């Protein structure tokens, strides 16, 4: 259900071979205005026709768009407007569809960038734990689950395609010391502290614990660990590595911007 | 011709700020009809809502400052006697602390010492 | 009774034809101009209007603009109504869902009018 | 492809500027129907004055701007109206041992080219011991400035050269 | 036998048994001696740097048989969001500590080694004015690691090189192993050592530069932990 | 009792609870629904509701409050006419000694009652771990 951009995007094209064809005609009402060298304005007018043939191009590539219009007249909208003549005295619905879309928009906008707050300082529940952890492996390919094996410590595992799985310990809040380690694991009856590896999860594991001191915010541990989460599903590729080449080193991975690259390089 | 030399502005400040602050929520509430689009508008207006409000924010904070300054300057005999609160208040929250720590452990004691009766 | 699509898909071409018919006459008539009023009199013909065509072409490109507009707006108040509740016309009753519309709407506006007299009360 | 009027508006070369006007505005101001299309008054005589005649190079301006406070450049009987336009009397005060101040006649301040004039080299350098040796690696040190740059950069040389060679 | 299926080249033929007895009681008293030494000396310079910003740890409560977890903050006197620098490092036994302060920048320290925490110390005081004028004011973001030398750098590296304008003014700073921490300038447009000569022909005479250093003089200001950098940084416009 | 810098500290922790305020009661509009969705018919609804109240009702205390100190600061502008301080930066005393020192002698109980605390903690913490 992409069709709204494309249907703004053909609208854009109607309006600007509009205004393209105006304002070749507005030129073209206009002669050499100052040359005393050249007529230079064969120039412009090559470049209002091109920007024409542009517009009409862009048009007919927009043709290509716009699948088909599906039935379901309105989506269960119609109750008294197509309705009963009694119901409609109904346009109170769509101000409040309306509405509700522009506050979550102006909402969202307004967090993200009120997110750089000017707090000075701050001066002047074991049960949510396992909801928050449901709500992070609700996620796709992210199988996790706790065990809590030793006091209310969320030992907690994770695993998303391979065998890479990462044993990452938590505090019932602000989740630390995480320790990654693929291909066989969980000797005797739970956790270890092996992190044995290739000299390559060795450098995951440091990579984690950055993030995990990196991402402390001062509140909304919850957010924190969606975003923890949202920050390790990266992890699940490890096919490319700009500013260098694929094979600079062993290993090659550090994604704190969301493009994962040669290490060693930043 | 505001842009020219002169520059008119007075009243401001605190009123300036709350009135910047009800002001840029007009996006939100309106007795009028709510147009049936939005797009890359709501975001130009909330920048200059969220840029100014800070901006304003950032100059009430400066003027609170340098009133701490010239207070400083002027009567540090208030800045001694707010340091000595805040270190009666330290020494209180640490008694407290260091009170509830004891409690905390002389219960543990006792459940161990019922425990441990094997 | 067609579709959007469907009056989009066979106004394009007729508009590409409209374009192409309207440069051609434009150029014909500014020819004879031309030959009318610089040179010697060869265009003794009588020539199109160019004004009929332009009138057309306008025409043409506003009634496609307005199709696509409307479908637009049937698309996207069909997509945001959709993710608000169940489909259910001739899984779930009419007067219920006529009631927690009413109810949705009341709630909106409770909102609406709450914070606007928070906010005037604010200053 | 519609490359009909793009053809005819090529041929159209002769001077008479009518043909058009006649053909396309009729329509235009039918369709389009604006009294004043451009409401704004537009009368303009926009040169009144532009000089200071006092300014010389503006380059040099910024350089002479760019100086630290340590640095402090003048003015002597000049041949620096407009062409030359300086040979400064540059007196490095600073924290180490004073010098002899150079004269530094640049070239117009485009500069495609340096500074380096070396006028009062004959009786001040050699007189001294320490001034004998501020000239001899610094005549070294400057054979290596690529395109060196007037002001700043000449200046800086010099100054550097004066409290390395003071060792 | 499970390495018949699974046929492990050298791990497990290897990880299947191992020595013990009384290297392992060896390794315990190690890690218990090196964690003594590293918490006696958190705590010394804690006790040292009073003035400076306090240093701010935090043990872990999983401390297993050989290895353990630490974690601390610089967190500068009254300032949260100041907490530019926080590295978490374990004390291993038979090995040496693995610290990564904030960008995986893992080292490897050695039994008396404790000049990286002064040099974070300086570093994370240099961060803090960074962050601390990027919230009041124009501040860009040169903070480099160490350049050119302001006092020969004595103590490992450790020379902080900062700058921001709020309004027409500019205030830099470079702090650095306790060899010179406190230099601070301030350079303001207009003083009274100039010259007219070649200034008189710029037309629109420049008053807008920032020529003369005028050094702060860090002397009975108003600085309680160095975190009042914007106290006088508010010294801007009325 | 003036207690002006007192005034002056409160003044900034209000400007930067408004605004923590402002942030708070956007990130809670974000997420903000529409009523009838699925299945919340008005709990979280009235609960998201009351969450909003109280905030705005904060707000408009804490705005009334900065008026009042802003107020009074400036009608407190008593000495120090020029005030250059600005511009003219360079360029009793026993009780806080002995409350510096009681809270020193504090702190060294504090410290020495938490090393006993962290050895208890890691002789647990590592003696339950060779368990079995």
């Amino acid at each position: 259900g992409v069709n709204l951009e494309a249907f703004s995007q053909a609208i854009s094209a109607i309006q600007a071979l509009r205004s393209s064809v105006s304002r070749v005609f507005d030129c073209l009402k206009d002669g050499m205005r100052n040359k005393e060298t050249l007529e230079g304005r064969e120039k412009a007018f090559i470049a209002n026709f091109q920007d024409n043939l542009h517009s009409v191009n862009r048009d007919l590539n927009e043709l290509e768009r716009l699948s088909n219009l599906v039935g379901k007249p309105s989506e269960n909208h119609p109750l008294h407007n197509s309705g009963l003549l009694s119901l409609d005295p109904y346009s109170q619905l769509l101000q409040a569809y309306k509405w509700s879309n522009k506050l979550q928009y102006h909402a969202g906008l307004a967090s993200g960038l009120l997110n750089q707050q000017s707090l000075k300082r701050s001066a002047n529940p074991q049960y949510v734990d396992d909801v928050i952890s449901r709500i992070d492996r609700m996620f796709p390919e992210m199988s996790i689950h706790l065990s809590r094996p030793n006091g209310t410590s969320a030992m907690l595992l994770v695993t998303l395609g391979k065998v890479l799985k990462v044993i990452v310990v938590m505090r019932s809040l602000f989740i630390d010391r995480t320790i990654v380690k693929g291909y066989n694991t969980e000797d005797g009856k739970l956790d270890i502290w092996s992190k044995s590896s290739y000299q390559v999860f060795q450098k995951v594991t440091d990579h984690a614990t950055t993030a995990l001191l990196h991402y402390q915010l001062p509140q909304m541990p919850d957010v924190v660990v969606r975003s923890f989460m949202t920050w390790l599903r990266s992890y699940i590729k490890l096919f490319q590595a700009p500013c260098q080449r694929c094979g600079k080193f062993l290993q090659d991975g550090l994604p704190p911007t969301w493009r994962d690259f040669r290490t060693l390089e930043a | 011709a505001a842009p020219g030399a002169p520059r008119p502005s007075n009243s401001t400040l605190v009123d300036e700020l709350e009135s910047s602050f009800e002001a840029c929520f007009a996006s939100l509430v309106s007795q009028d009809y709510v147009n049936g689009t939005d797009q890359e508008e709501i975001r130009t207006g909330v920048d200059q809502c969220i840029q100014k409000f800070l901006d304003i924010a950032r100059q009430t904070e400066c003027f609170f400052l340098q009133k701490r300054l010239q207070l400083s300057v002027q009567k540090p005999d208030q800045v001694i006697k707010e340091d000595v609160s805040e270190l009666r208040s330290e020494l209180q929250r640490k008694d407290a602390l260091v009170q509830k720590h004891l409690t905390k452990l002389r219960h543990w004691q006792q459940v161990l010492e019922d425990i441990n009766v094997q | 009774d067609f579709d959007p699509v469907q009056r989009y898909k066979m106004l394009i071409p007729q508009l590409k034809e409209s374009l192409q018919t309207l440069m051609k006459v434009a150029a014909q008539n500014l020819i004879q101009n031309t030959n009318i009023d610089n040179g010697q009199k060869s265009s003794d013909a009588p020539l199109q209007r160019f004004d009929k065509c332009l009138e057309e072409f306008y025409a043409l490109c506003d009634q496609l603009e307005l199709c696509l507009r409307l479908a637009h707006e049937c698309l996207s108040q069909s997509c945001d109504s959709a993710k608000h509740s169940p489909t259910l016309v001739p899984s779930l009753p009419y007067p219920q869902y006529l009631a927690v519309i009413k109810a949705q709407i009341t709630c909106a506006k409770d909102i609406h009018t709450a914070l606007l007299d928070c906010a005037n009360k604010v200053t | 492809q519609p490359l009909l009027d793009a053809v005819l508006a090529n041929i159209r070369s002769p001077v008479f500027n009518h043909s058009l006007y006649r053909t396309f505005v009729p329509a235009m101001m039918a369709i389009h129907g604006p009294p004043i299309v451009s409401p704004v008054v537009c009368s303009r005589k926009r040169r009144f004055e532009e000089d200071e005649r006092q300014s010389i190079p503006n380059v040099l301006q910024g350089e002479v701007a760019r100086l630290d406070p340590k640095f402090l450049v003048n003015l002597d009987p000049s041949h620096c109206s407009n062409n030359g336009t300086v040979h400064l009397i540059c007196k490095l005060d600073d924290k180490d041992l004073p010098s002899v101040p150079p004269l530094e006649l640049s070239v117009p301040a485009d500069y495609p080219a340096q500074s380096p004039m070396w006028i009062d080299r004959q009786w001040q350098y050699d007189a001294n011991p320490f001034l004998q040796s501020v000239h001899r690696c610094m005549t070294s040190r400057l054979l290596q400035l690529p395109d060196k740059h007037s002001v700043t950069a000449l200046l800086n040389t010099w100054a550097q050269s004066i409290h390395q060679a003071c060792l | 036998r499970l390495s018949g299926p699974q046929a492990f080249d050298k791990n497990e033929i290897n990880s299947i048994q191992s020595t013990e007895g009384l290297l392992e009681k060896i390794i315990k008293q190690a890690k218990h001696i090196f964690l003594r030494s590293r918490t006696a000396a958190t705590i010394d310079s804690l006790a040292s740097r009073i003035e400076d910003p306090q240093i701010q740890a935090h043990w872990s409560n999983i401390n297993d048989v050989y290895e353990s977890s630490v974690k601390v903050l610089i967190t500068s006197q009254g300032y949260e969001q100041i907490c530019k620098s926080i590295q978490l490092q374990l004390n291993i036994g038979v090995e040496q500590v693995r610290v990564v302060h904030r960008d995986g920048r893992v080292i490897m320290l050695s039994h008396q080694e404790q000049e990286l925490q002064d040099f974070l110390l300086s570093q994370m005081s240099q961060h803090q004015v960074h962050a601390v004028q990027q919230l009041a004011w124009q501040v860009l973001s040169f903070s480099n690691h160490v350049g050119l030398g302001p006092i020969e750098s004595i103590g490992n590296a450790s020379a902080i090189t900062v700058a921001s304008p709020s309004g027409d003014y500019a205030i830099s700073v470079r702090n650095g192993p306790e060899s010179g921490s406190k230099i601070m300038v301030q350079f303001p447009r207009n003083q009274c050592k100039d010259l007219p000569k070649s200034d008189v022909l710029q037309d629109s005479k420049w008053s807008h530069l920032r020529g003369p250093f005028k050094e702060v003089q860090w002397n009975k200001m108003e600085g309680r932990n160095f975190v009042y950098k914007m106290e006088l940084l508010m010294s801007a416009l009325s | 009792e003036v207690n002006t810098a007192t005034l002056c500290r409160i003044g900034q922790e209000t400007v930067q609870d408004i605004v923590y305020r402002t942030m708070e009661i956007f990130q809670l509009l974000r997420n903000m629904q529409l009523p009838n969705g699925v299945t919340y018919h008005t709990g979280t609804y009235q609960d998201r509701l009351t969450k909003l109240q109280d905030h705005l009702r904060q707000l408009s205390i804490l705005f009334r409050k900065l008026r009042l100190v802003y107020d009074k600061c400036n009608e407190n502008c008593g000495g120090m006419d020029p005030i250059p301080v600005e511009q003219l930066i360079p360029y009793e005393r026993r009780e806080i000694v002995e409350v510096n020192k009681k809270l020193k002698q504090k702190n060294q109980q504090l410290k020495q009652i938490m090393d006993q605390l962290r050895n208890l903690i890691w002789d647990i913490n590592a003696m339950l771990a060779m368990r079995n």
